[PDB]
Order: C-alpha cells, then structure tokens, then sequence
RNA sequence: AAACGACUCUCGGCAACGGAUAUCUCGGCUCUCGCAUCGAUGAAGAACGUAGCGAAAUGCGAUACUUGGUGUGAAUUGCAGAAUUCCGUGAACCAUCGAGUCUUUGAACGCAAGUUGCGCCCGAAGCCAUUAGGCCGAGGGCACGUCUGCCUGGGCGUCACGC
RNA sequence: GAUGAGUAGGAGGGCGCGGCGGUCGCUGCAAAACCUUGGGCGCGAGCCUGGGCGGAGCGGCCGUCGGUGCAGAUCUUGGUGGUAGUAGCAAAUAUUCAAAUGAGAACUUUGAAGGCCGAAGAGGGGAAAGGUUCCAUGUGAACGGCACUUGCACAUGGGUUAGUCGAUCCUAAGGGUCGGGGGAACCCCGACAGAUAGCGCGUUUCGCGCGUACUCCGAAAGGGAAUCGGGUUAAAAUUCCU
RNA sequence: UGCAAAUCGUUCGUCUGACUUGGGUAUAGGGGCGAAAGACUAAUCGAACCGUCUAGUAGCUGGUUCCCUCCGAAGUUUCCC
RNA sequence: CCCGUCUUGAAACACGGACCAAGGAGUCUGACAUGUGUGCGAGUCAACGGGCGAGUAAACCCGUAAGGCGUAAGGAAGCUGAUUGGUGGGAUCCCCCUGAGGGGUGCACCGCCGACCGACCUUGAUCUUCUGUGAAGGGUUCGAGUGUGAGCAUACCUGUCG
RNA sequence: GCGACCCCAGGUCAGGCGGGACUACCCGCUGAGUUUAAGCAUAUCAAUAAGCGGAGGAAAAGAAACUUACAAGGAUUCCCCUAGUAACGGCGAGCGAACCGGGAACAGCCCAGCCUUAGAAUCGGGCGGCUCCGCCGUUCGAAUUGUAGUCUGGAGAAGCGUCCUCAGCGGCGGACCGGGCCCAAGUCCCCUGGAAGGGGGCGCCAGAGAGGGUGAGAGCCCCGUUGUGCCCGGACCCUGUCGCACCACGAGGCGCUGUCUACGAGUCGGGUUGUUUGGGAAUGCAGCCCAAAUCGGGCGGUGAAUUCCGUCCAAGGCUAAAUACGGGCGAGAGACCGAUAGCGAACAAGUACCGCGAGGGAAAGAUGAAAAGGACUUUGAAAAGAGAGUCAAAGAGUGCUUGAAAUUGUCGGGAGGGAAGCGGAUGGGGGCCGGCGAUGCGCCCCGGUCGGAUGUGGAACGGUGACGAGCCGGUCCGCCGAUCG
C-alpha cells in the first residue's frame, strides 16, 4: 500500500505520466532484465536498454531469436535488434519493434558510466 | 464520502434570448449572431443539447448523517455477538469448516510477528487460512465504470484480527495479506464487523484484546470502565428458544 | 382469360444510407492540502520574424524550435546530411538553473501615428585634415509628477550696512 | 363463503436502468452491445433461451443510493423521406464554316464569315475598397448552378526598382494638450486663472538686443522645389536602359 | 420560394439652383437630428445596437416518461379589487 | 373513425403531430407538521471543539455549574406560581352459579362535575418594617395551565412555505 | 551697490520614488431595477448587481472614552449558542443584531506636550577605510518655527534606601525544508491462443497484493510501491553543547514621600438635512450652522430637570495567531461525466467563422500487436474494377473497434374494383419443434462380479444424561460359523 503522500495512485495521472515522459525518463521505463549468468555475475537484475547490447527474445513470435539492437526508438517504446525482420508486400526488409520488458540481455555494452551504474546497483543488494 | 456537484455556471455562459412566437419555431432561447454552425441553435433548457440540467447538483446537499452514539454501539454489540454465532459466520461466506472453535482466540505471542510469511503460518497453524486463500483467489477486476474511478479491483472479505496491545509489530506484518483486515480492540468499526450491513464477520481475538472485551463493554449488571455510562441493551425475549416454551409443560397444559 | 409482366403495398435474405448502442479515455467537474513570486532594472497584452526541409500549435529573439553551466549517460528520427578518444570536456525534439542574448510595441517616456513620418543632444573607431577645426557613424541620450541635496536666478516680500 | 365499472386523485405489490457496501458466478472452448417468419415463461411492466455477428469484458442475489423509464411539449441536436427527376435553366439582338489539340469539343486555340457595344461605350486609366486576384508552366479531386482539353479554381515558380510621381511640408472645419478651474474617481472645459517657446549680433561661450502661453494632429482631390523624349519585360517603369 | 429582403419595363417630376455629388469634420439613446412623415439615427426606431441584473414575474398556453391491483370524486357553501 | 390535449360535449370544418435515433421535465436545500421504523427516557443530544486513529476527510472516545429542546404556567407589566379528585360507561383478570346472571377488579379512551395555579373581580381575623401578610369565604369572567411526567435524537414518504 | 533671510522660478544638475497588469479572497466609494407585497407609492429585492478606485499572502480589526449592574468581566479576530430572539415594519409583506456562556488563538506596544542648555548629545549626502543588509574617520548640509534622549495614565518626574537584575563572539550538532543514488520474489512444466498477461501443475517475495506499462484478468517481465542506508543544498531563525573575556559608570526591579504629576479643538458635543441601522423623541456616517471643558469629558438602548452612583478616557500611531480564498504556482483525492455527457473547448478552442463595433462563437476522439498501409497481372483516359498479396482477422484497407432506426436497391413469397393499418375465429401455405412422443417395471432360471450374524477383538465416534456415571447406538477393519443378499 502507497504511504508517501506525494504519490499518486490514480490511473488518469500514472497514464499520462508514462505517455508524456521525456527522453531521459524513458530510458529508465526501457528496462529489461538480465540473463541468468549476468545476473549471477553482476548481482543485477534489471538494466537499461543500450544500443550496441546483445538481446535474447523470450516472448512473442520471436521467442527463440537472440542478436544485437541496432535501434533504440524511444518514441515508439521499442528496440530493434540485427536479424528480427520481415518482408513487406513490396519484398523490402523492415526491422519489428520489440519491447524491452519481453527480452533478455545476454551480454552488455561496457563503459565506465556502465560499470559505475552496475557497481551502484550490486552495492544496494549487498 | 466526498461531495460532487456539475459547474454551477455551465449551460448559461450565453447571451441567448427566444426569438418569441411568430417565426414557427419553438419559444426556447436562442443563440444569437451568425456565421457558424451555434447560431440560432437552442440553449438554458434541460431538454437542449449543450443546456443546462434539470436542477443541477450542489455541494451543500445533507452527504453525511448524524446517528446517536447509543445506537452506534448497540450495533456494534450486535455485530460482535453475530460473530460468535458458526452459523451465522458461515451464512456470511466465511470458510470456517476448519477453525478449532468459535470466538477464535489466539496466543498474545501473534502481536510479536513481523513477517507476512510467519503470519500466513500462524493463520494456517490456526485454521483461517482457507478464508484468507479464498479470499485472495477472488481477486477481480470491478465491472463496470468504477474501474475507471480508481476503483479496479475488488475481492471477498477474509478474517478481521483484534488485537489489544498498542503498537504492535502484527499489523505491519499481516496488512500486505488479501482479504486480511486488523483493529484494535478499543475502536472497534462497525463497517468491518459486518461488511456490506451482513452480520457474522469472521474474526480472529488475541487473547488480551477478548480479556479488554469485558472492560469495555461492560455487562448487564455493572457499567462500562471506557464507555462512560454504558450498558450493553437488553432484547424484548429473554428466551428466543420458541420451541422450549411453546412445548413447555405449562402452556401444553 | 384477369394469366404473364409493370406499378403500389407487404414479409424475408443480401447490399446500401446513417452513426445509435456497447467497450474505452494524456479531457472535464467537484472536494481537500501546501506556498506567496508581476511591473520604468520596462510587466500583462499586441506585432513581426526565426528550422535543411513548417502553414498551424509549442518554443524562441538577428546568439531567434535555441547559446552557456550543471545532472544524466548514447541518442534524434517523417526524410536527408553531420558530428560524438561512444572506457568519453560526451549524443539527446533529455532534465534542471545560477552565466548570456533578448527585434517593433505596449503603463510607454523627444513629437506623432490609417506615417516604420517629423525634431534636438552626446559620441567609440575610421578618412585625410595637426595645440585648428571638417565628413561619417557603432552606440547611447532628450516625457510627466515628485523627495533630498546642489547650481543658476527673480521680487523693497522682511531687514541691515554704504551712498 | 361473498364479490369484480372507473376520469381527477390516493395507496399497495411488482418490472426495468446506472453506482456503492457485501455475497455467488460467468467470460478468447468467446463478455457487452446489436441482428433474427428459432423457442418458451408471466395478465403485464418484462424475463429465460437457440442461432448469427461482434472481439473484451459482464451478470445473479441482499441492502443502500440516484442527473433512473417518453409518442407528443409549433420540444433539442443529428439523420432521413414523399414532394421529384418535379418547379425551374427564358432580360442585356447571334451565331456559322474549316482546321489544330485532346480519350472525350456546341463551350479550348487559329483562320474566314455574319452581328453587337457605338466615344455621357460592353473602349482606355485612376480614387476608395480588395490583397496576389498580376505573369509562366502543369493539373488527380472539388468549384466555375450544362460542359470544358479549360480557369479570377488548384499546385509549383516569378513579378512592384524614383532627388524630379505621391506620402512626407503647410494650414482648413476641427482634434489632442500644459497651466488653471471642476471632479469620489474613470474623467470634464480647453492657451480661458500663467516667470512661453525661444529668436538675431558679436564672442574671453560669455555679453547685448528682441521676445502677446501650444514650434502638437488634421487634405494620396485645398496650398506646394525639380524630368523629358526614344527603347526595353511573360509579368515594372515619367522608377529599368540610353 | 424574384436578377433583387424594394429590383425590372414603359410612363413620369426637376434640370444654373432652396441644384447634384466625393472626401474630411461635428452632433449618440429619453440622446442626436428633423423644410415635420413620429421621419432618420448601419435591412433595427412611438426610444438603436451589445453584455449583464437574468433561469426577470406570469391567477395564462403547451408538455410532464414502467406494469398490475384496491379505493375513488367535484363543478356545491362562506370570504376575498 | 386518429392519437395527445383543453372541454358540458372531439373522428371533428378545434389545436400539436412528415419520419427515425439520442437527450428531455416534482429535484436539492432550510423551517415546521402528521404518520411510521429505530435508540434512550425525565431526560435526551459530543461530530463548536478536544484526544486520537484505518500511516488515517472514516471509525472510536470526551459535557466542567456549556448549550439546544423537554422538565410550569398565567399576566402588557410589576409579579405570583399548581392540596395532589369524584362520578357514569368501559378492556383484562379473580370468585358464586350456568340467566342477555351476581360480586370484586375498573388500565386506555369518552361524557359530566369539583378542587389547585395564574390574569381580572371580590373578600379580610391576625400579624407587619404602614404596605405588605393572609383565618374564613368566594366568581354565568379569562388561560396555548395543574391534579404522579413524555420527551430528545435519528431515518423516510406525504403536505405548506422561501 | 553689497550682504542676511523669506517666497518663488529654470535645470537632460547628483542620487531616488510613482503610474500599469491579475481576480478567488480583502479595503474605500458609488449604486439600481427585475422581483415580493397576489394591484401599488413606504418597504422588499439590497446597505446587493452593474460602475470608480486601493493592498497582501492574507487583508481588515486590534490593546476600551468597552461589556455590564454581577460574588462582576477585560485588545482584536473567528466558530457554537444567544436567535429567527430584543427591536424594526402600509406593525403588511417581511426584516433582525448585540451581551453573557462554551471553544480556536493569544502579545503587547510607540508617540505630542514642562523638564540637555556646562554648547544638536540627532540625522542625510560626498570622499577614504573596514570583519560591508552595517561600522569608523573627515567634510558639506538639515535642524533651534526643534533632531536625539526621558515620559504615555497600567503611569511618571524628583529625593532617599535595598544591594535584586542587565553587556558578546566562534565551533559542532539537533529541529525545518528541498533534492540525488542503490536495494524482494518465476517470466519454470502442459494446453488454447497471432500474442499468455488465460486455464492446470509446481515454486517464491511480501513493513512491497497503491498504481501504471508490456501483443488478453500480470504481486514475482519493466517502472514503481514498502522499509533501510548513503549523498547534496537552502533557510542564520529556534534549540543542545562546547572555547575565551565576562568591565555595573549607567539603566531597570523593590520600599518609602506632608513635593509635583503637563494626557491630542472648528475637535467633542448640540441643532438641522440626507442616507443608513434592529437602534425605536432619532444606530452610525456625511453637508451646513453653533461650538466646548479640565475638582472635567464620553457612555449607562424613552425625550427633559434635580441629586447620586457605575464604568472608561476620544479627537495621534504600530502590531503576529486563531479567520477568508471559483485567481497564480505545486500536490492528493472522488459512491461525479464519459464525446448530443463532462468546462464553450478530450483535437493547431476562445480556434474556424460572423459583426463597423461593443461582442457572438461552433463542429471535430477509436486501423492494426506490429504498417506488415496492399508488390505484381489484366481492363480502363482516369477515378477505379477483376485477380493476387499482408494479417488471427480486411467480415480491421488511414474519417479505417462495433455498426441500430428512419430511408433506399436487388432477389424470393404474397396481396391489390375510390386508402391502408387494426380486434376476435377458423382455414390455405410456409417456418419451426424430438423433454415433439414411451419402451420401462415385477416375478423366475442360467452365468459373472461385490458384499453377507444377534458371535468374537481393534480404530475412531455419537444419542440421552449433567460437553459425569449408567443405558443405548451406528461407521470401518480382522477372524470361526452361517450360505444369504
Ligand atoms: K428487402
Ligand atoms: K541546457
Ligand atoms: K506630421
Ligand atoms: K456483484
Ligand atoms: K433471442
Ligand atoms: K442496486
Ligand atoms: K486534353
Ligand atoms: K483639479
Ligand atoms: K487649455
Ligand atoms: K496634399
Ligand atoms: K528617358
Ligand atoms: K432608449
Ligand atoms: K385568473
Ligand atoms: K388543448
Ligand atoms: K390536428
Ligand atoms: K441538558
Ligand atoms: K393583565
Ligand atoms: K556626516
Ligand atoms: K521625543
Ligand atoms: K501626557
Ligand atoms: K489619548
Ligand atoms: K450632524
Ligand atoms: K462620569
Ligand atoms: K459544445
Ligand atoms: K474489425
Ligand atoms: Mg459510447
Ligand atoms: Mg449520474
Ligand atoms: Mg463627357
Ligand atoms: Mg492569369
Ligand atoms: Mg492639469
Ligand atoms: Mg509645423
Ligand atoms: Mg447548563
Ligand atoms: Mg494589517
Ligand atoms: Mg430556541
Ligand atoms: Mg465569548
Ligand atoms: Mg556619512
Ligand atoms: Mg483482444
Ligand atoms: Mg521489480
Ligand atoms: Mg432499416
């Protein structure tokens, strides 16, 4: 139950709230967990989305596809990864958006703000 | 509750005025001017579209209701001995086949709990807990438009804990379980005594809020310690056992 | 011979016309709570501009859908192009604010106004001109009523000293 | 056992809609809503159900609450008929022939013929008013009350060049004001209750002499400094070139 | 149910003056303006137009939404601008 | 005979209604009143406020000589302030007898007549601060009074009124 | 002619101040009528709407020239009650306070005047310094037609005693506020589905089962939610502690006094007129006329005279809190509305559009999970059609969830001498209905399975009684007989 009087439980305002959010905010809503061994390594469970991360789908038609993102389409609310594709009536290949609540990520992208944001989350777990 | 009420000024922001008799068209006021579609369109009228409603709700209207302590506590009484009775526990539909005996009274070491899962085992190890598993397996989406006023879910009643020991650690443990309720002996709310106005709410006692009961509530002979005054009412039959009197030895005579 | 067909009407399937019904909702209405912050240091309002590709909305002011600091940490995205030691003074139609820019107006202030109309003053730099002045002009000044102080003045208004 | 009429009107018991507190359920093995010469229950309000469609929710029961039940109000908003392929297309004398283009020509363009406006015009320019309608190219839909290949429509581009033409300057009827006088105040009168702006001469920039309380707005027809030929563009010219 | 919320055709009055007309300017609602018709004052005039008081008041006109069941009238008395 | 309406009288040569969908009109509030349900009862009402408390607009608790209504009325006012009944019917119950009987009991309600309080009138021993008191005795007068309380709070329909 | 002062004039002189904007609350002025009175004029509407001004975060009021008559209360403000009362009113319609009493909050103060005269001890500006919201030095100016200091009625001045009280700085914390960072648990097995977030099974967290998102009802997929921990910045105010100097000249506190004791004028008050109030021989306010006093003055709800009594001290000023708040900025909620509803506006809405102008003022939300937004063939001048393709679905094809009625076309059935429709009764034709409409039961023979006492033991248990004894009793299990059902 919500205890912190500047919270606020209504449907109206969490909705808007998620639909208007900036960029920044978005990142954070653009989370999605790690894979088993990560999660064993790091001590993590959850991440942002990035770029050049490696993804495992684990729902959806493209349950057993696994690559990397090629595009992080934060107005739309969905990744793109290498090879999940399909063919238009035209023959063209179009990227499927994916949201990131419904893949895995297999192996991450590391920098030194990747590492300090990894290193932040482990010390909280403990 | 809180108050609603529609502004007090909607419907009326025109300077529409009736055309009068004369031009074969109703008498209701009009807008006026022109170049759009609003001219000469009807308006104040609660059958026009875009009027004003028939007697339009305010804030002032009599939301709250001013009910004699006396009677206040005459039905608190009575809730509480409802819960006392299987039957009625039962016709409430609580699931009560497996509780040891009716009033459940518990040991005081349950207001030391601080876990949710130790209070799940102590409900279990006390036989309440298929009414706290029934409760939460109704869990539900409310139908209709109250799901959309932050009214989404809704689900069936599980027992009431009393407990009688200020600031015990049992409430934050037991209050994220569903259709669980707790109180303190001392405010005991009739609202969770019988919900919905249906008597027989499964509830269950530590033993030093069932021992604070007789100071409370006193009794028919003596007066209340915490209700100043107070004696718990008497009913119009002394025996409601019909059949022992209707077959008596006297009256069958 | 009032049969077949046409017309009218009627009943049913299908197709039209129209947008009711149901399910929704980043909107409204109502109640409650916290705080006190516009302006001549030029407010509110009003005009005109400004994007690679915009008309409106939103934002902004010739530094013009933004400059700078800080936080965050890899986007923006309809299309095209360009960055980014992407293990980093570092992307973002990100967030926030301390630095900065802020056109014509408007209480609007040199005079006006259906006029980008009509005046006066100061003056950086530059041209040749030399203890002399000229051309040009960046840029800035010139409303009203008042308070304190000041400068310059008027009147036998009240006096005094001399002639 | 007896008995049965009912407007105005009163009351009782019930049916139906949307919420709230409870309770019992249904639903992607298909909810709501809607559709149906399927079927049934009730005197009735209504209710239950087959089939279809729809594709995400809904219902029963006990209490309790309400912006809770429509055939009418020349009722409101929206939608739709008969009228009806009907009334109408008729003022301003008038068109015809051949060719070109085009899918399509009575209506576009070229040529020829026959007519009209007849200089107080159906010609050639301006003022106000409009604001791109101006010019070139192209054109699906709409519009141009028939039609269009077309255009004052639509789309993409282009176009308005001044010392001499105007505004700008002056003042007209009048307008707006200082001070003063009124006024609770917004405001009223308007040079009328007053130490006016300043203007000339010589200069150590100071002196001398004049100085009747508005040096403001108000005319693209009143007054008024100055340009003419010739040529030039798809569209500008006393403005561009000589 | 017009080309037109005053127009069209023929006819008609006056036509150097109390003539006609453009622009500027002044007079604004119980006010203006009127060779005077209660005329005109933006299709509005015996008191314009716009917003508000305002959901103005009406003994008067019109409507007033589900079912069955039971009971079931009055147009007469007195007083009242 | 076409519905709705006004009407003594409508199928009317009486008005509204071309057609369909959706919207569309005795409500909310304040003061009273009868009725009914509920609590308590010569009392009743904690929600002005305070203590708290579902981490909480709820619920719970709190009336000191508080306050409202009731518990006493009659007079313009000064002011005074209920001596506590009788009787005819009458429900229930108890006795004797089985008659439409007799005796006892006599609530509610109704009829009749006294008594008490007060306004008014009348009356006057004794005391008394000299204007008060009140032994006795009253009245075709008047009251929204007394004669062993019935109210207060709250819910709803209906009715008058703003 | 010079000089001093006074009044005034000009300065783009040096440095400051002011105008205007907003509306929910707040302060001042001005000010109706509709309406009610069943007419209407006083009254009511209303000390309201409209109009003209002025502030803040609140405003205003505020420290008795009060309330009362008591055994007395004690600034202002607000709530309950007083009370629909006293009073006012064509005493009609109607209107209508205050004191006491109970609560919220509380807070008191500053001036003018006689009182330096051994010297204006006061203040502003320039300039120069400093630990710079200020202090110091110097110089000009203001001011004696009076700046400082003391005093304000509760007092106070002066005098004498008492020895009672009074003097800052800096550090570290707490309190308040605003922010930043991390931290629980499944996306395990099977099925239906385009997609599990649905059903079934097996697990887990919970001081977190508020809420939202993600391809369908998601505690454990994601953001969050609960509770800790750590980090940063304001407010210099309150509060605890610590380190150092802590000076009583002087000023206050208390007691005494054969002395003094200064207090607001065209103001109060009165007459009259107008307005207002419940204020009634006149409640307040305002104009005009008269016009005070100091052993006095105002008030004491009936005008006047006389004698007492009670209570305060006007005509100068400041002041937080309790209270108000449809505007501004920022939050939380709801038995509210759900696109003809709800604000006029869910959308480039105060927009398009209309009016010379003041002003008036709309309509308009929904593809799909994902554009995967329909390639290509063919006919056509083209719009498009016929095939084909995407998708779970086009029976979702960009005004794209669903798609009622009025109304219309087509096909099929039927009827039709100047309406149609309708009530009741049959009939013809059609449509529909198999709970539309049964096939079991009893007695015997054969075969197959399952169990068979009133006997004897065990397990648990019950009726009654007294949730004791005693009596009675059923279910299940194992055995010897019985040989039945
Ligand atoms: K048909
Ligand atoms: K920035
Ligand atoms: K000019
Ligand atoms: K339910
Ligand atoms: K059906
Ligand atoms: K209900
Ligand atoms: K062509
Ligand atoms: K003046
Ligand atoms: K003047
Ligand atoms: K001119
Ligand atoms: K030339
Ligand atoms: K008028
Ligand atoms: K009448
Ligand atoms: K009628
Ligand atoms: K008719
Ligand atoms: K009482
Ligand atoms: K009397
Ligand atoms: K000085
Ligand atoms: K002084
Ligand atoms: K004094
Ligand atoms: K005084
Ligand atoms: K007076
Ligand atoms: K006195
Ligand atoms: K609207
Ligand atoms: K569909
Ligand atoms: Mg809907
Ligand atoms: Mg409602
Ligand atoms: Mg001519
Ligand atoms: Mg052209
Ligand atoms: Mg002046
Ligand atoms: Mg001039
Ligand atoms: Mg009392
Ligand atoms: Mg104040
Ligand atoms: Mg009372
Ligand atoms: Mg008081
Ligand atoms: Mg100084
Ligand atoms: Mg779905
Ligand atoms: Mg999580
Ligand atoms: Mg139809």
């Amino acid at each position: 139950m919500k205890y912190n009087p500047r919270v606020s439980s209504s449907r109206r305002k969490s909705r808007k709230a998620h639909f208007t959010a900036p960029s920044s905010v978005r990142r954070v809503l653009m989370s999605a967990p790690l894979s088993s061994d990560l999660r064993t390594k790091y001590n993590v469970r959850s991440m942002p989305v990035r770029k050049d991360d490696e993804v495992q789908v684990v729902r959806g038609t493209y349950k057993g596809r696994e690559g990397k993102v090629v595009q992080v389409y934060r107005k739309k609310w969905v990744i793109h990864i290498e090879r999940i594709t399909r063919e238009k009536v035209n023959g063209s290949t179009v990227n499927v958006g994916i949201h990131p609540s419904k893949v895995v990520v297999t192996k991450l992208r590391l920098d030194k703000d990747r590492k300090s944001l990894l290193d932040r989350k482990a010390k909280g777990r403990a | 509750r809180q108050p609603y009420a529609v502004s007090k000024k909607a419907g009326h922001q025109t300077s529409a005025e009736s055309w009068g008799t004369g031009r074969a068209v109703s008498r209701i006021p009009r807008v006026a001017g022109g170049g759009t579609h609003r001219a000469g369109q009807a308006a104040f009228g609660n059958m026009c579209r875009g009027g004003r409603m028939f007697a339009p709700t305010k804030i002032w209207r009599r939301w709250h209701r001013k009910i004699p302590v006396n009677q206040k506590r005459y039905a608190v009484a009575s809730a509480i001995a409802a819960s006392a009775v299987p039957s009625l526990v039962l016709a409430r539909g609580h699931r009560i086949e497996s509780v040891p005996e009716l009033p459940l009274v518990v040991s005081d070491s349950v207001e030391s709990i601080e876990k949710t899962s130790n209070a799940i085992k102590a409900l279990k190890q006390i036989g309440a807990y298929p009414d706290a598993e029934k409760a939460k397996d109704s869990h539900a989406i409310r139908p209709g438009k109250g799901k959309m006023r932050n009214r989404r879910y809704i689900s069936r009643k599980g027992p009431l804990i009393v407990y009688g020991t200020e600031g015990a650690k049992l409430v934050k443990a037991f209050r994220n379980i569903p259709g669980v309720e707790i109180c303190h002996v001392d405010r005991l709310n009739l609202l969770k005594l019988a919900p919905g106005g249906h008597l027989g709410r499964f509830i269950v006692w530590t033993k030093s809020a069932y021992e604070k009961l007789d100071g409370i509530y006193g009794s028919f002979d003596k007066a209340s310690e915490k209700k100043k005054g107070y004696v718990l009412p008497r009913p119009k039959m002394a025996n409601a056992d019909l059949a022992r009197i209707i077959n008596s030895d006297e009256v069958q005579s």
